[PDB]
């Protein structure tokens, strides 16, 4: 299978600051198939970035991303107190899924 | 336009199995395919399995081969998921979570909480 | 195509039982603007009700 | 302006000009609809 | 004895229908969301 690991696995950033998380692949995997999502403790997964780009519908736009191969990123262009989050990149290979590792970010 | 609507929260006892019903909304429950993740609490999250509904083909997580049953009705556009076995092991938030054909975006349902 | 044709003749006869054989056609009487389906329908019969 | 509205739902094709101005509510798979929009209920019209 | 016809569907308010009836008095045609009795008739007293 292919594997997703990202990093730093946990971070601590100050707000007005920017920030990004990296996502690597064990593999190459197509850019159009990858995405970032937000998650808050008691909430399901929110989708900010798909297709290793495309801003999701209702993101609040401070993020953005890029990537291709093995390497993609996901950038917060600033922090603000509500964008400390978990973090994960997945890979919905639609016959194969790949999730791991949250980034954790906090304050 | 797509919402997941998903059953709500259960408590089983070991050795029972759990029956997950989301209902699609929105239409298109036919050419799309369905998926189910589970959330263990205090963890990431994991797939299980999932079905085409239109091909009525299902596939499974390597770690849930066996155990589950995944099926959809077409009739009432409903997904369901059936995990059998049940130990304390498997508490979690199973969610349902699914793609059209066409699309890029994948939509997801609330996630129910199931206690053993 | 939402119009509601009708053809009709009036003839006397001299009759019981069945119909009585024979040929008419019959001819255009109305042509109404209705729209609508009409599936089924149902025949209004009066009563001698003393 | 609000006021003017087409049909959304319908069960099969209409006739030439024929009018259905049915406001029933659309059942949009087999569950059986009661009136109310629910998970496959709509009012007809938008 | 033989008045009128009704052609409709459903016949109870919820679409409509054609009624047809000789009245005795004049011909009435209507196309109304009609609500139908389950025995419709007409009626002569002596
Ligand atoms: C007429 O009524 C039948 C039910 O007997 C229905 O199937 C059909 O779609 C209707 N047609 C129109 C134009 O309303
Ligand atoms: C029905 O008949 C009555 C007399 O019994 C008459 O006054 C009435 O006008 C008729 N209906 C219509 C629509 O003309």
């Amino acid at each position: 299978e292919i594997v997703l690991t990202q990093s730093p696995g946990t971070l601590s950033l100050s707000p007005g600051e920017r920030a990004t998380l990296s996502c690597r692949a064990s593999q190459s995997v197509s850019s159009s198939y990858l995405a970032w999502y937000q998650q808050k403790p008691g909430q399901a997964p929110r989708l900010l970035i798909y297709g290793a780009s495309s801003r999701a519908t209702g993101i609040p736009d401070r993020f953005s991303g890029s990537g291709s191969g093995t390497d993609f990123t996901l950038t917060i262009s600033r922090l603000e107190p509500e964008d400390f989050a978990v973090y994960y990149c997945q890979h919905y290979g639609s016959s194969l899924w790949t999730f791991g590792q949250g980034t954790k970010l906090e304050i | 336009q797509v919402q997941l609507v998903q059953s709500g929260a259960e408590v089983k006892k070991p050795g029972s199995s759990v029956k997950v019903s989301c209902k699609a909304s929105g239409g298109t429950f036919s050419s799309s395919a369905i998926s189910w993740v589970r959330q263990a609490p205090g963890q990431g999250l994991e797939w299980m399995g999932g079905i085409i509904p239109i091909l009525d083909i299902t596939n499974y997580a390597q770690k849930f081969q066996g155990r589950v049953t995944i099926t959809a009705d077409k009739s009432t556009s409903t997904a369901f998921m059936e995990l059998s076995s049940l130990r304390s092991e498997d508490t979690a938030v199973y969610y349902c979570a699914l793609r059209n054909q066409w699309d890029l975006l994948v939509y997801w349902g609330q996630g129910t909480l199931v206690t053993v | 195509d939402g119009y509601f044709k009708i053809y009709s003749k009036h003839t006397p006869i001299n009759l019981v039982r069945d119909l009585p054989q024979g040929f008419s056609a019959l001819e255009p009487l109305v042509d109404l603007p209705i729209g609508i389906n009409i599936t089924r329908f149902q025949t209004l019969l009066a009563l001698h009700r003393s | 302006n609000y006021n003017y509205l087409y049909r959304l739902f319908r069960k099969s094709n209409l006739k030439p000009f024929e009018r259905d101005i049915s406001t029933e509510i659309y059942q949009a798979g087999s569950t059986p609809c009661n009136g109310v929009e629910g998970f496959n209920c709509y009012f007809p019209l938008q | 004895i033989i008045r009128g016809w009704i052609f409709g569907t459903t016949l109870d308010s919820k679409t409509q229908s054609l009624l047809i009836v000789n009245n005795a008095t004049n011909v009435v045609i209507k196309v109304c969301e009609f609500q139908f009795c389950n025995d419709p008739f007409l009626g002569v007293y002596y």
